[PDB]
């Protein structure tokens, strides 16, 4: 029957096999006696070059190879939320139970989803309806909050002849469609090739800001729902903490976290902590909205690339249902380095710094899969994918191909700084070099939704921080004493911005998250101290006296980050205490 | 001249080797008819004996070499041109993506085009008032010029190009420009910005657009600007239109060239770019200008992002060796709020002499331009000294130049993306700034101009 | 089946022709003309040819008159509890003139990846006895926490001191040290051997000793054999294992030599492009496993070439480990033992091993307060020496004095002095007592009352 190839060479994760004349580029293969998972990447006559997503130790020439006739795919259906998969979508907990091992073996094939679990399918589409790709025929309450909508798969068109509510496994046929080819049965599960972007109707401008709860991000460098943000930085600067924070507190529907070539403990930390972080509004834990893709640094190198596409394809699937999804990639540098390793094995001609010549276009194709969209289907529902990507440049030097190619396509840059991290200023975002091309439009959204002049507060705060940069160079020229009273007040206000607003401890119970309105009140209080103090100085007041008469109120400002969310009146009351204290000082 | 072979020998990335063929030609268009029913277009890169090396525009994923076939179509890649292209949107290969009716072509044109005979050229010399002072006065654009924008990631080159297209006018020509827009590997948001601006101004109804986005196959980027330029030369030289060609981002074009070059295992030039990158780029950018006796014209504004903001990278360096100047945006001016963030000192226009002066702009054009350049260069050096050594170190004359450079950046260059200055307003503002300096410092300007124009 | 078909020899690499049934990473044996046996590993296998690396090198091998034997399994370590107390060379052969180990089983020295689902997060205190580590950069069971050093700095003495003093307060007699020496000098080897033997640390240790004079491809195997022994002791025998490996810069050198012999294109600064991944296959073997009592803790030790932390070896190590301990030449010149600079040092997982029930309730607060005061005082010293004593404020002069005492008496404890965690925290309170109470903002006031005289 089916053609059986024969290994002729093994060198790390690169296998070459002859007698593969009937196979196609990008077909998945079972390689060797063990049948480890691999992918055909190029062919010269009957000899296929295969990259293997598992360890190849113990494999040699003469063993069989067998194409599956299908490209690298994911199973998409009920049972995918709250799971942790490896890079090729194998469920790591089932892996542990089936093999009865605490360690990762090979050659064992496990279905991605539970095909024996019973789910309640609620039919919502009437018989006789004409349907096409993306149309919703029913749903499953996978979680109490999240409806898993069952969509007609791409490439299926026809009229519904039989549909029935009931309890089914993901293998059972739940709907019958009459097509020109014939009658077609649909289950709750569809497969999709990870390297192909899931089709949409059209992209839309991503213009609604995401609420990360991180003050420096939401205020100064905001990302939108459907936008893309890069967070490049040296080791220990805080990339992973930033991503965990966004994963915990962002106001999206679903989070897909891809651990791409990083530490095993950090994946273990999510599966431990997320089920214990319970939403007070709905009573559901963070794990009830999360999908984990994990391929650690010492896991098969080629599976780092797989984990990226597995993650984005799952995100696109839930986007198509009409949800807002965030996908974190930690770290895209490890994916790029995997490409560089395989490129050397293939003896390709290098591009920049050893990376394949197609590095830039691969990165660009990945981020074009993020975005706000109109999904396919008659209802034209909208969903989005927000992409947050760590980048890990050697020595923290951002002038390297992965960072540079990423900044060509994303609109938000959170540049982490070594000096800030060593000074324990976290998040270590360099507020001078970082930027968000969404700032202006987000400013208009915020002004309208708060009914406040938020955009001008953000501008003034950034002006103060930029004047701190210039004044620091002037202190460098002649020292602090030469500076005017207004200059030294500016330094104090910027100091309050850095310490009472920008600095935010992800590990503190209150400080770890700051609501949109608490952010508004904190920044108003800080800038109000600036407004009132200058007015005093113009009225003849003295900066040193203003400082000595405002110790207690400035203490309140420094602690407003710890004020509970139900007590925000304690923050907003600070302003009038500021006025009264400074007015009394100029009187004295 | 059509031939069909089922003799594919190798499938490696974007390239395919076909053997046992005959009658195949260099640059011939081909179709791969895949075992699964898909049809993918390509081009013959090289032919020898019974073999032919081809590139596939849509890549080679899912191809079984043994049960696929290659059809050689007997002609090179062409664009079916027609006046009906106006107001339509095409993908990178000239296929419509706007759901409109397919074009009935007047004729089919090899998208490589042909070189204009140097003795048939008319020299570009008609002033185009962009409304942007840093361009009109210091780096003057003339109709038929190739004048690119050199930018960087995160910088507002799309706003600058949209502003130019929106405000550009030749003073003694009432025809609107026809706009040919070529998107090359750009994001949806980049392309949507141009789409929205063209719809708002109504320019979309006099535009032709070829859209290759970052989700489209990278090898298609190689054809996209040739499709655009072939459309442009048709509308200009056969239909008599004044065509403005905006192409972005040319760095993405160069990177696609390097992917093919690497797949072919060619001898890599600087930074892996092929040794023929200069020539290949010249075959695009020299497709601009005017022809003696024909009414239309082709003006090109390519846009590229300089990798690591480095003007000596091969892509900006070779582009600068080809084009007729360049408009450079910088991060330091952008961070200071300057809009557009044009740094005039490394910017240039090579066609400004015969496009300016009495009867074109005004008799004081070139002298005030040269004086403003010298005064800005001296003032920027003065400001650089003041930062390194303090304001007190600066001499009193250099304090004037440092302030001059501040006002130059803040009032002259910084005009806004929706501000349309006449050339007279621009030149008058140039004189207001030159008035800051003592008359004895204006060596570039002769006395009659100073007596006549200087306050 | 012995093959007389060696084709060529390139450095440590060897090509074997007319082979059949050979596997990637298979162990091989070369029988030389003089009769000695050299082991090796299949790096690449194609058609009827195999490419192998010889751990002891190819010098003195006449390939035409030597034969090759393929052994049908990867390189393994014969593990046994009797390895405790024994000294081995870089290839796992006895070095102490003691009997050959009778193994309980043989384990592929590459090990296997721990399933992330099966991992337990690092927890509970490891007392190194070194204040700068235990208080400010706490080592936790299952963590990877490296030492970044430089040539001429005393990382040798620090490694010995940690091996000698490390202990868990929680448990008794279940703590073991696995020590891997990589490319070290003969005198360095002498020093480690006598230290372990004279203190009795050898009686809870396993040593794998590769010396600079030894063949350098042995270094590839040495850390992998150490980690295989550690994983056995921890996960099959339930011990708390501390693995100390020095010097990892000598490990990278071996990788570079293999890369050169294979004519691979070099990566950044001449090191292989896969340097990060290769190091990850070592350092990620640390951790804990759910349902098993043991643990593997790692302290890789490396010298930063030219004291440059952006060099690929420290940079990539920092991108894998969970913090780092930095030794500096400035503190070493001042006589600070150990010369740990706490400002660039960090332990990421420290909070999992500190507080009431593990160390003491004041641990975290005094850590933050000492660190803040020390940074401020080091900055005060930086102004005073550069700008004179008079320019510094009166409050700043206090912080300068504090910083000096912090270095001279808190960090500088001596390479042969062990401090309990109580002694360290009490000493920390004695230093904070230099500062006025109005400056201890980070510490809660009831803690201040209780612990301050
Ligand atoms: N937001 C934060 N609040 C408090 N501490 C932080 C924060 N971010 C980082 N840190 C500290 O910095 C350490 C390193 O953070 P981490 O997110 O692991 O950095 P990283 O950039 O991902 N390191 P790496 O994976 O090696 O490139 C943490 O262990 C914390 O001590
Ligand atoms: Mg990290």
């Amino acid at each position: 029957g089916m053609q059986i190839g024969k290994i002729i060479k093994v060198s790390g994760p690169l296998v070459m096999a002859e007698n593969m004349s009937e196979a196609s580029i990008q077909d998945m293969c079972l390689v060797g006696d063990l049948g480890v998972i691999g992918e055909i990447i190029e062919m010269r006559q009957d000899v296929a070059s295969i990259q293997v997503y598992e360890e190849t130790s113990g494999i040699g020439p003469g063993e069989p190879v067998r194409s599956t006739g299908e490209a690298l795919s994911v199973e998409l259906g009920p049972g995918i939320i709250s799971q942790m998969f490896d890079g090729i979508q194998r469920p790591l907990d089932t892996f542990m139970e089936v093999t009865q091992s605490n360690f990762l073996g090979r050659g064992v094939q496990l279905p991605a989803l539970d095909h024996e679990k019973q789910w309640w399918f609620e039919a919502t589409i009437e018989e006789g309806t004409e349907v096409s790709a993306g149309d919703i025929i029913g749903y499953v309450d996978e979680t109490k909050i999240i409806q898993h909508k069952i969509m007609v798969p791409n490439g299926i068109k026809g009229t519904v002849q039989k549909i029935e509510s009931g309890s089914f496994t993901i293998d059972d046929p739940i709907c019958v469609i009459e097509t020109e080819q014939g009658l077609k049965e649909l289950t709750m599960m569809q497969k999709w090739p990870v390297r192909r972007g899931r089709p949409i109707k059209q992209k839309l401008n991503p213009d609604v800001p995401m609420i990360t709860g991180q003050r420096v991000i939401d205020t100064f460098f905001p990302v939108t729902k459907g936008g893309a943000a890069a967070v490049p930085g040296p080791f220990g600067a805080g990339k992973t903490v930033v991503q965990h924070q966004i994963a915990k507190w962002s106001d999206v529907d679903l989070v897909v976290y891809v651990g791409c070539g990083e530490r095993g403990n950090e994946m273990t930390d999510v599966v431990n902590e997320f089920p214990e972080l319970i939403d007070p509004n709905t009573g559901e834990s963070l794990m009830e909205r999360t999908v984990l893709i994990a391929n650690t640094s010492n896991m098969p190198v080629a599976a780092r690339e797989a984990s990226i596409y597995t993650g984005i394809t799952i995100a696109e699937y839930f986007r198509d249902m009409g949800y807002d999804v965030a996908i974190m990639a930690d770290s895209t540098s490890r994916w790029a380095e995997a490409l560089r390793e395989m490129s050397g094995r293939l003896e390709e001609m290098p591009g920049d710094e050893g990376y394949p010549a197609y590095l830039g276009s691969r990165l660009a194709e990945y981020y074009e899969r993020s975005g706000r969209v109109i999904a396919l289907g008659s209802d034209q529902r909208e969903g989005s994918i927000t992409a947050i990507s760590a980048v890990s440049p050697s020595g923290g030097d951002i002038s390297e191909p992965v960072t540079q190619n990423t900044l060509r396509v994303v609109k938000v840059f959170w540049g982490l700084d070594s000096s800030l991290a060593q000074k324990r200023h976290f998040p270590s975002i360099n507020w001078i070099q970082s930027y968000s091309l969404y700032s202006t439009e987000v400013g208009r959204y915020m002004d309208q939704i708060l009914q406040q002049d938020w955009s001008d507060m953000v501008t003034e705060g950034m002006r103060i921080l930029q004047e701190e940069e210039q004044l620091n160079e002037i202190v460098r020229l002649v020292g602090i004493d030469s500076l005017s009273d207004n200059d030294r007040l500016t330094l104090e206000v910027a100091k309050s911005i850095r310490e009472d607003y920008l600095q935010q401890n992800a590990f503190d119970d209150v400080d770890t998250f700051t609501s949109r309105e608490k952010q508004f009140n904190m920044l108003k209080v800080i800038l109000t101290f600036g407004k009132e103090a200058r007015k005093a100085l113009s009225l003849g007041a003295y900066f040193n006296e203003i400082m000595e008469g405002t110790v207690a109120v400035r203490e309140r400002i420094s602690r407003s980050k710890y004020i509970p969310e139900e007590e925000l009146a304690k923050i907003s009351s600070i302003n009038e205490e500021i006025k009264e204290t400074i007015q009394l000082i100029v009187s004295e | 001249m059509i031939k069909e072979y089922r003799t594919i020998k190798e499938v490696v990335g974007p390239l395919m080797a076909v053997e046992k063929v005959s009658g195949v030609k260099y640059e011939e268009l081909i179709e791969v008819r895949m075992q699964n029913g898909e049809i993918r277009r390509g081009q013959v890169l090289e032919v020898q004996e019974d073999k032919a090396m081809v590139q596939i525009f849509e890549g080679t994923s899912g191809i079984n070499y043994k049960n696929s076939s290659v059809r050689f179509l007997g002609h090179p890649l062409q664009l079916g041109v027609s006046e009906d292209m106006i107001g339509r949107v095409f993908d990178g290969l000239g296929r419509p993506k706007d759901n409109g009716p397919e074009i009935l072509p007047e004729k089919y044109l090899d998208i490589n085009g042909e070189v204009i005979n140097p003795i048939a050229r008319d020299y570009p010399d008609e002033f185009i008032q962009t409304g942007i002072s840093a361009i009109d006065h210091l780096n003057t654009l003339v109709r038929g010029q190739k004048l690119p924008v050199f930018s960087g990631s995160g910088l507002p080159h799309k706003e600058l190009a949209a502003q130019i297209a929106r405000q550009a006018t030749v003073l003694d020509s009432s025809d609107d420009f026809a706009v040919v827009f070529a998107a090359i590997g750009i994001t949806f948001e980049e392309a949507e910005f141009f789409m929205e601006d063209f719809r708002q101004t109504g320019a979309i109804d006099r535009s032709v657009m070829f859209m290759n986005l970052a989700n489209d196959p990278a090898i298609e980027r190689i054809a996209t600007p040739r499709m655009a330029l072939t459309a442009a030369e048709y509308l200009a030289y056969e239909k008599g239109m004044h065509v403005l060609v905006i192409m972005t981002d040319m760095t993405n074009y160069a990177e696609a060239l390097r992917e093919i070059s690497a797949a072919r295992r060619e001898v890599p030039g600087r930074r892996g770019y092929p040794g023929y990158l200069y020539t290949n780029l010249a075959t695009l950018f020299e497709r601009a200008g005017r022809i003696r006796g024909l009414k239309g014209s082709v003006t090109q504004i390519p846009i590229l992002t300089m990798p690591e903001d480095d003007k000596t990278h091969p892509i900006p360096d070779l582009t600068g060796y080809i084009t007729e100047g360049q408009i450079i945006l910088t991060r330091e001016l952008y961070k200071s709020g300057i809009q557009p963030p044009i740094d005039v000192l490394p910017s240039l226009s090579r066609l400004k002499d015969k496009g300016t002066g009495a009867g074109k702009t005004r008799e004081d054009h070139a002298a005030t331009m040269n004086q403003l350049f010298a005064a800005y260069a001296q003032g920027k050096q003065a400001k650089e000294l003041a930062v390194v050594l303090g304001e007190s170190a600066l001499s009193d004359i250099d304090k004037i130049y440092a302030k001059f450079a501040e006002r130059f950046e803040n009032e002259y260059v910084n005009q806004g993306f929706y501000t349309n200055r006449t050339i007279t307003e621009t030149l008058d503002l140039g004189w207001e700034l030159l008035a800051m300096l003592p008359r004895t410092e204006l060596k570039r300007i002769k006395d009659d101009l100073l007596d006549k124009y200087l306050p």
